[PDB]
């Protein structure tokens, strides 16, 4: 049962890492589109 | 149940943040354009002169 429990929790912690990495992949997507939006502000004040 | 609650209740940044983007972009563009409108009747007046 110990072996079973450890194996069951291993992949769980790994996919928790994956989920946080997903939140932060999209965080970087949002910083990237925010850089794109800063470039938009660039065109806007060039206006 | 916690998973179900989370999926019903939680918000996705991958959408809300770009919503904020579009909105504030529109805010700044709106400010600039609003500034522009005032010049129009100023030109009208200069013409009147």
């Amino acid at each position: 049962s110990l072996t079973k429990q450890y194996l069951s929790v291993s992949n769980s912690i790994d996919e928790t890492v994956a989920r946080y990495k997903a939140q932060f992949t999209q965080l970087d997507t949002m910083m990237s589109k925010l850089n794109n939006t800063s470039s938009y502000l660039t065109q806007q004040f060039t206006a | 149940l916690t998973s179900a609650r989370s999926r019903i209740e939680d918000s996705d940044y991958a959408t809300e943040v770009s919503n904020m983007s579009r909105a504030q972009i529109l805010q700044q563009a709106g400010t600039s354009v609003l500034a522009q409108a005032n010049q129009v009747p100023q030109n009208v007046l200069s013409l009147l002169r």
